[PDB]
């Protein structure tokens, strides 16, 4: 059925899956016009494909081309959504076919659902964690590959880098979203607390700098401290 | 006119013909129903006093034979049978008949509910939902399951009802997943009406036939395919404005006759509300949103 904190762990399990989060499929900019009206402009988006035990982000990119001429593209947004997942699944081999896909918002089940009607082995179910995947976007080389994009594309990013090596794929995953909330609920601080120590550098193929064991544990009490401060800044406590 | 004589009524028992219905004592000199009309499908149904568990009867037309019914006392029901021998039959009937054994079926002349109700109910549809060759009548009751609550137990006991699936690959154009998904108007025309019912009016007959079952035997899944059978044709962008026109008279009817205590279990919520407010054909059933609007404003 759903997912949530009791079967939490089946998250990462040998039985392949993905997250499939469509918060920056589609983006647009609100402006005024010379005659005062109200106006969008579109940008580029991506849909995010997570494997939460490889940690290999599959990125659709999105590009403003597939709205021109469109309408409700809102809607068509989470249907071209599901296209694009659909595509990828009937592209891979039997064995690399994902027994379960998790999407991250509601309305992305029945688009989902009717794309993958040729695949009834394969389980559509929502969630109940809030998953802070919207803010990929703050991740500086994914925002860059998406915005230079002039054609649609689909480009491999390893959001975990090679933090398998060392730890498990439960506790890189809790990294990922602790990162990747605390980019969400303030991203300057975040990125602040990323960069500011110019000698452990983000390595040229990497997201996340190439912090040590010991680095990681003061990124991450660092990033809580944030999350907290942002949360008495909001709520006055 | 035509008649359905008894054997006798040796159990206490509620007697449904049609949208009428009237009550037997045990043991009462009750002998059956004359003045049946000819030109329609008839049901007599059944709900026995000492135990209304089983709703069942009888869908039949009295121009296909000669039909009667007896109370087995081993199945513990009342059975509709067929007389070949025309002859005793016209003489029992006559006979009850001068004795004034029989209620007349009471329909008033102004009346063309039972008309408005089965327009496109045909005895050889009824006989291909319901599957039982050797009779030329047909068995219906409040537990039979359809073919797709079967799907998802006895198959000589369904009841075979048109699978109707908005996700399924039936339903589902590969390549126009949302265009189909979000306007039904292929899986209606394409694949319903010209590709399974041929016209209209055996997909009304069907839909009227589930209507039926569900009011006079309470039966779940009959009340599913009415409800999914109306749906399909709101859900649709594109329907031959004569066929909105006639369900909107078909449903009209069927709202009107339903009895107002089942509405609670006999109308889905989200259906209507769906149906006459939010779908393609919102504002094609005027009649149909007059009456349900001054009937059951409640489920609204
Ligand atoms: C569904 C997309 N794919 C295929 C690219 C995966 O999720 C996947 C499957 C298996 C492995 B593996 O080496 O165990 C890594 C990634």
């Amino acid at each position: 059925g759903a997912m949530n904190s009791s079967n939490y762990a089946e998250l990462f399990n040998n039985d392949i899956k993905l997250f499939v989060d469509d918060t920056n499929v589609y983006r647009v900019t609100v402006h005024k016009t010379f005659e005062g009206n109200v106006a969008t402009k579109a940008i580029n988006g991506c849909i995010f494909t997570l494997n939460p035990k490889t940690g290999h982000l599959f990125l659709k990119i999105i590009h403003t081309s597939v709205w021109a001429g469109q309408k409700r593209l809102s809607q068509l947004a989470k249907w071209k959504t599901a296209e694009e997942v659909s595509a990828l699944v009937r592209s891979l081999p039997k064995e690399e076919q994902p027994k379960q896909i998790i999407v991250t918002r509601k309305a992305m089940l029945d688009p989902l659902e009717v794309h993958m009607l040729d695949f009834p082995n394969i389980a559509i179910r929502p969630t109940e964690l809030r998953l802070p995947f919207s803010a990929a976007m703050s991740i500086d080389k994914l925002s860059d590959v998406v915005m230079k994009a002039t054609e649609p594309q689909m480009v491999l990013f390893n959001i975990y880098d090679d933090w398998l090596d060392r730890i498990s794929s439960y506790t890189a995953f809790s990294r990922l979203t602790l990162l990747l909330r605390a980019l969400k609920t303030n991203e300057e601080s975040a990125k602040m607390i990323l960069l500011s120590d110019p000698t452990i550098t983000i390595k040229s193929y990497h997201l996340w700098p190439s912090f040590t064991d010991e680095q990681w544990i003061t990124i991450e009490s660092q990033m809580r401290d944030l999350i907290l401060t942002e949360y008495g800044r909001k709520y006055n406590v | 006119m035509n008649t359905v004589p008894f054997t006798s009524a040796p159990i206490e028992v509620t007697i449904g013909i049609d949208q009428y219905s009237f009550n037997v004592k045990e043991n009462q000199p009750f002998h059956g129903i004359k003045d049946i009309p000819i030109g329609h499908v008839h049901v007599i149904h059944f709900q026995h006093a000492d135990n209304s568990s089983m709703r069942y009867g009888y869908w039949f037309d009295c121009r296909m034979g000669n039909f009667y019914i007896q109370y087995d006392p081993k199945d513990g029901l009342y059975k509709m049978m067929e007389e070949r021998d025309g002859a005793k039959f016209e003489n029992i009937v006559h006979n009850f008949k001068e004795r004034q054994m029989m209620v007349s079926y009471p329909k008033i002349d102004e009346d063309d509910t039972w008309y408005n109700l089965t327009e496109f109910v045909q005895m050889d549809k009824i006989r291909k939902i319901v599957r039982k060759d050797e009779n030329q009548f047909s068995y219906v009751d409040s537990s039979m399951t359809t073919v797709q609550e079967n799907e998802l137990s006895d198959p000589a006991h369904s009841l075979n009802y048109t699978v109707i699936n908005f996700k399924s690959r039936e339903a589902i154009r590969p390549g126009h997943e949302m265009e189909d998904f979000l306007d039904k108007s292929y899986y209606l025309n394409t694949v319903m009406l010209q590709g399974i019912f041929k016209n209209s009016s055996n997909y009304f007959g069907e839909l009227q036939f589930a209507f039926l079952n569900a009011m006079f035997f309470g039966n779940y899944g009959s009340s599913l395919q009415w409800h999914a059978m109306i749906e399909l044709i709101c859900s649709s962008a594109t329907v031959p404005k004569h066929m909105l026109d006639k369900l909107d008279e078909i449903l009209y009817y069927q709202i009107k006759t339903l009895p107002e205590q089942y509405s609670d279990i006999l109308l889905n919520e989200r259906v209507w509300n769906i149906c006459l407010y939010s779908s393609f054909q919102k504002n094609s059933l005027h009649n149909t949103e007059k009456i349900m609007e001054n009937k059951y404003p409640e489920l609204l």
